RNA sequence: GCCAGCAUCAGUUUUGGUGGCAGGAUAAAUCCAUAGGAAUGUAGCUUGCCUCGGUAAGUAUUAUAGCCUGUGG
RNA sequence: GAACUGGCGAUGCGGGAUGAACCGAACGUAGAGUUAAGGUGCCGGAAUACACGCUCAUCAGACACCACAAAAGGUGUUAGU
RNA sequence: GCAGUCAAGCGUUCAUAGCGACAUUGCUUUUUGAUUCUUCGAUGUCGGCUCUUCCUAUCAUACCGAAGCAGAAUUCGGUAA
RNA sequence: UUUGCUCCACACAAUAUAGAUGGAUACGAAUAAGGCGUCCUUGUGGCGUCGCUGAACCAUAGCAGGCUAGCAACGGUGCACUUGGCGGAAAGGCCUUGGGUGCUUGCUGGCGAAUUGCAAUGUCAUUUUGCGUGGGGAUAAAUCAUUUGUAUACGACUUAGA
């Protein structure tokens, strides 16, 4: 219907100081930093007090208006990893072949090597994108952990683990063998 | 309203800038697009490269040559679209065809020289905000430019052996400024302010 | 339609030896002069009433003005477009000036958003409301807020000339 | 695209070369490479003049090379002067490799070893104006045909109503460049050695 | 460390906040937006700058830096009172905006002999600043 | 004879300014008096936060802002 | 294949790109002016006019005769009951 | 000829994994009809041979969804000429 | 083969002008943002300010810009010498020193302009070529014919030849 104006208010922590010139934000912190551009979308950016900053949109339509509660979501989600830190726990999964993964490093590079998939000879290789750190958890059979600030390369480091692993000609359901993500979390404990 | 006429390609819109110079033109107004390889154009990527996509099939049958040339070469590019609204087949065309020149990057008789633009031709002026856009820098690579890169090297200069023309027109200006009010209080300069000036 | 003059027109049913002082029709319209008018009159009639402009005649033909044109007003507006299919009938919010736009830029709204034109619209009723709240659509209640306030962002500015010298701007 | 800027010959010139520049040798005065030759009098400052102009600018340096074509069997004597494209480092690098290198021999061996991969490039035997069968592949019509085997039938479509580019006709056959690849390399001869 | 977030310095339009027009009688005058109909429409008025009372399009005017106290709604005399108040075009022709336009009517209102003056004057000029561009 | 320039007129048009009048609800309004009205309630006041108070939150009919609705001129 | 009329054939002219027939309008030779039907980003004479809305189409859409598309579906968006 | 929409039923059980009655909307011009506009001062009638090229309503090959896909084998479907 | 040719000059003839008639007057980036000045911790920093169209800015007075005299200034700018640098994306241009010398409307003068007869573009640009005087420079190929066969219908190709 062509909103007149709407706004929400990214919740400042403490620490944390998040400049804005133009649609360049940068997530100064405890862990590290993170700097994101915007340019794509209009929205005007408006501070009130350290705390607090309200990301507004005079005149949106529809469309231009579920861009404005992304954004907020988006500039919390550099804060968070910024501060608490993100944690993508994988577990292995297998009825019969043992999974073997581990890292190597080729020029740099940092691969996730990832063998004997159902026992494939191959090698699958994912590229560790930088930000981000993998442990292979003890105590817990099996889980390979990514862990780090920020979250929008980790889910995807992960995510692409999980997808160099897909099961190729059979029926989904019998063979239920891969690397998924279990767990979704962050670096500190109690919260 | 002179002799030549150096615009700007860059925030443009082909389609539109791509008037304008033909329109002028068949009105005596020898001009010089340049830059260019930034163009634009309303629409997503993706497509135009789909529009793009065809211009290309259309061929000759039956013997591929002797058929409609695709050029790729942003320049070129515009061009066509400007030209198609001139009428060549004619003289009082081509005469006109010459008139305009065009390249991507700015050269040199020209890297000078000053540059306009042409308002009711920008982006950023037509559009509304939120429509995605193009970049005639992406499209001609795309299909097939092999110079894009050497093109974006000479900017990097020229973008300086520029500025540093500037920094310098600038600290003068300005002594001018710091030595332009010594001066004026001047009988000279409060009887002009009453005519104006 | 056009630009509309609101109008009074108080039509008849001829006189007769018969049944002499034949009981006057007011009808508010809007149209674009008295021709409109006489006509979009008769056009009604013939749908409550057995009459046409024969068995009649107009008696009088009076512009109406806004009383406070200069004032804002909330005009709910109601309406029955056909449309292509069968008839429906609306309840429209317009916040204007005056009637004589809440009944034009009303017929532009019905034209854009359900492609009707003059044809095909009835304008059954228009009601300044004197309260807000009375207002019932979020397109209006949007401006009845405390100290209203916004911008003009991106303005765009017209030039006559083919060229500039500065490459623009859109600041405000 | 690539643009040629410089040309910086040698001092001499061996006479092979100066031949190719040349229709007629035996009527000429056999002038090329006098007036260049000078330049190389003037130290030859004239000459670090281009050499210092390529290293400025410039991002692709081309040796320019000839054969020994009368220390060879054939009934030449006109060499052929090639382009060569350097690939070490550094522009400034590839001139002096250059500048150490004028009227300077360069044997095989430098460049090839054993078990390389080469591509080699030949302008192909020439046979002439060769009938569509050979030249295309075309099977030949049968025995029976009136007015002649060894033809395509239909050369193409009631429309598309003009003969196509893609399909086949006599003409000539060889004398084609042709780039094939992979010539595992056997052996680096040496004239030298019995 | 503190956050720092630029600004986005706009003008509004609003109550009060006064507009330059430019279509269209009135053109070149100063008046106050006091009712706002929506978007792009808004009910103007300037008793003072001879402006009537009338519903604009916010295309047709221009928002200007100045604004003042204006209660909603009020009408043509109430407006002209809160203007001296304020005190508006005071503050207006002080700006270079009404100066450069001031300037400007003056450059088409010269004539053929104040405009020979206006060369030897400058002529008179470029030689004293040409003067001190050489010693500093 | 050939080619034009200006002037004042004719015929046909075109493009502007500017005033005098006649209508309309003897325009409607605004403006002045005279009655009613409300809130997106200004001031005062009260209550709670809160950096010595301004946010709120009420209340409330012109008061240290104005707004609407009618009658009369 | 019939009815009423108007066309074309026997008819150019401006317009529909183009086209007997549709829309304008029917012709001596020329000069001014005004329009019709159509139009006014550029081919092209004429507003990249003004005003309010809707629409983003990894096959958008674009103007009567006319050179096509339906049933049926869509938490794509807009008004509605 | 090739496709849709609803869904009585089939499919152990369950409308739609795969089918699909009674109905109904389409497309196509590789069937054949209908028509008689072009050609009767002639456009060389069938089929095979030969040889380009185009279409996709995809048999195979590439990559993926779906299954009444446990594997093997097979069915429907996508982007694809 | 008629003492040609090349470069810079100027003289005269021509021959054109898709069209000089003061000056194409140089940041870069974003526009839901930037410029310019200024302070500072040199940062997406603080403070001030401008736009709201080049209607700007530069040049611009002298017979189509004449001959002349001074005053104030040590500047402006033409023209030709030369020091040193920058630039190759089509560089074919841009800046800078040190002079040689004009004109100076920065302020003040004095002569001349008429009859081009009341307007008539009232001709001052820059294209390419040709013919001679005069200041430096240089002193060749190719084709045929003949010949070869890595070539070839013929031309073409490829070699050979004081």
């Amino acid at each position: 219907m062509k909103y007149i104006q709407t706004e929400q208010q990214i919740e400042v922590p403490e620490g944390v100081t998040v400049s804005i010139k133009s649609r360049i934000v940068k997530v100064v912190g405890p862990r590290g930093t993170l700097t994101k551009n915007l340019k794509h979308i209009d929205v005007t950016f408006t501070k009130v007090n350290n705390q607090l900053i309200k990301v507004a949109v005079h005149n949106g339509g529809r469309k231009h208006v579920a861009a404005l509660r992304t954004v907020k979501s988006l500039v919390d989600n550099m804060i968070t990893g910024v501060t608490k830190g993100y944690k993508y726990k994988m577990r292995y999964v297998y009825a019969h072949f043992p999974i073997n993964v581990n890292i190597v490093e080729k020029d740099g590079a940092k691969f996730i090597e990832v063998r004997n998939f159902l026992g494939d000879k191959k090698i699958r290789n994912v590229p560790v994108r930088d930000g981000v750190t993998i442990e292979f958890s003890t105590n817990v059979k099996d889980e390979i952990v990514l862990s780090g600030n920020s979250v929008e390369d980790v889910s995807q480091n992960a995510a692409d683990l999980q997808q160099i692993c897909r099961v190729r000609n059979k029926d989904i359901r019998k063979f239920l063998d891969g690397i998924y993500v279990s767990h979704k979390g962050f670096i500190t404990e109690d919260l | 309203v002179e002799p030549v006429v150096v615009i700007d390609g860059k925030g443009h819109l082909v389609g539109r800038l791509a008037s304008v110079v033909a329109k002028q033109l068949l009105n005596g107004q020898k001009i010089v697009v340049v830059r260019a390889e930034e163009l634009n154009i309303s629409g997503e990527f993706f497509r135009n490269k789909l529009k793009y996509h065809d211009f290309l099939r259309k061929a000759t049958a039956f013997n591929k040559t002797r058929g409609p040339f695709h050029f790729r070469a942003p320049s070129r590019i515009f061009y066509k679209a400007l030209r198609g609204m001139v009428s060549h087949k004619t003289a009082r065309g081509k005469a006109a065809l010459e008139r305009l020149k065009v390249f991507e990057g700015i050269p040199p008789p020209y890297d000078k020289k000053k540059r306009v633009v042409v308002p009711q031709a920008l982006r950023v002026l037509r559009l509304k905000p939120g429509r995605k856009y193009t970049t005639l820098g992406k499209l001609s690579t795309s299909v097939g430019w092999k110079y894009e890169d050497v093109v974006a090297k000479l900017e990097a200069k020229r973008k300086v052996s520029s500025a540093e023309y500037y920094a310098k027109k600038r600290a003068f200006t300005k002594k001018v400024a710091s030595a332009n009010a010594t001066a004026a209080e001047s009988d000279v300069a409060k009887q002009l302010a009453a005519l104006g000036y | 339609m056009a630009h509309f003059k609101e109008y009074q027109v108080i039509g008849r049913r001829l006189p007769t030896e018969s049944v002499p002082e034949p009981k006057l029709f007011r009808m508010r319209i809007f149209a674009s002069n008295e021709v409109i008018a006489k006509s979009r009159y008769w056009y009604f009639l013939q749908k409550l009433h057995k009459v046409k402009k024969a068995s009649g005649e107009i008696v009088s033909i009076n512009q109406i003005n806004e009383a406070h044109p200069t004032k804002v007003k909330n005009f709910g507006v109601w309406v029955r477009y056909d449309s292509r299919s069968g008839t429906h009938n609306m309840y429209k919010e317009i916040r204007d000036v005056s009637r004589v736009a809440a009944v034009e830029t009303l017929y532009q709204d019905m034209a854009a958003r359900h492609r009707a034109r003059f044809r095909s619209i009835h304008i059954l009723k228009v009601a300044e409301i004197e309260k807000t709240a009375d207002v019932k659509r979020q397109y209006v209640k949007q401006f009845l807020t405390k100290d209203l306030k916004f911008p003009l962002p991106h303005r765009v500015q017209k030039s006559t000339k083919t060229f500039s010298y500065k490459r623009p701007s859109t600041f405000y | 695209g690539l643009r040629s800027l410089t040309t910086v010959w040698a001092e001499h010139l061996s006479d092979e070369v100066k031949r190719r520049f040349y229709k007629n040798w035996y009527k000429s005065k056999k002038k090329a490479f006098t007036k260049y030759s000078a330049k190389y009098a003037q130290d030859g400052a004239g000459i670090e003049r281009e050499l210092a102009r390529i290293k400025k600018y410039a991002s692709v340096v081309r040796v320019l090379v000839h054969t020994q074509i009368r220390k060879t069997p054939l009934a030449q004597k006109k060499a052929h002067l090639a382009e060569i494209q350097l690939n070490g480092g550094s522009i400034s690098e590839k001139v002096d490799w250059a500048r150490e290198h004028f009227e300077k021999t360069v044997a095989v061996d430098s460049v090839f070893e054993q078990n390389e991969m080469i591509d080699a490039i030949a302008v192909t035997k020439g046979h002439g104006f060769e009938g569509v069968t050979h030249r295309w592949g075309t099977k030949k019509l049968p025995r029976k045909t009136h007015r002649g085997l060894r033809k395509v039938a239909c050369i193409g479509a009631w429309h598309p109503a003009h003969v196509m580019w893609s399909v086949a006709r006599a003409g000539q056959r060889g004398y084609h460049s042709r780039t094939s690849i992979n010539h595992k390399i056997y052996r680096v001869g040496k004239g030298d050695d019995e | 460390t503190d956050s720092i977030v630029k600004a986005s310095n706009w003008r509004l339009v609003e109550v009060g906040r006064v507009v330059l027009i430019k279509k269209g009688q009135s053109a070149g005058k100063l008046a106050a937006i006091v009712e706002i109909i929506d978007q792009k429409k808004v009910l103007i008025d300037g008793p003072k700058a001879g402006v009537p009372r009338q519903a604009i399009n916010l295309g047709q005017v221009v928002l200007t830096p100045l604004t003042f106290a204006l209660p909603r709604g009020a009408r043509t005399a109430t407006v002209s009172k809160k203007w001296a108040a304020a005190a508006v075009c005071e503050k207006w022709a002080a700006s270079s905006w009404a100066k450069k336009i001031a300037q400007r009517e003056r450059r088409a209102a010269l004539t053929d002999f104040e405009r020979f003056q206006v060369m030897v004057l400058r002529k008179q000029k470029r030689y004293t600043v040409k003067k001190a561009l050489a010693k500093a």
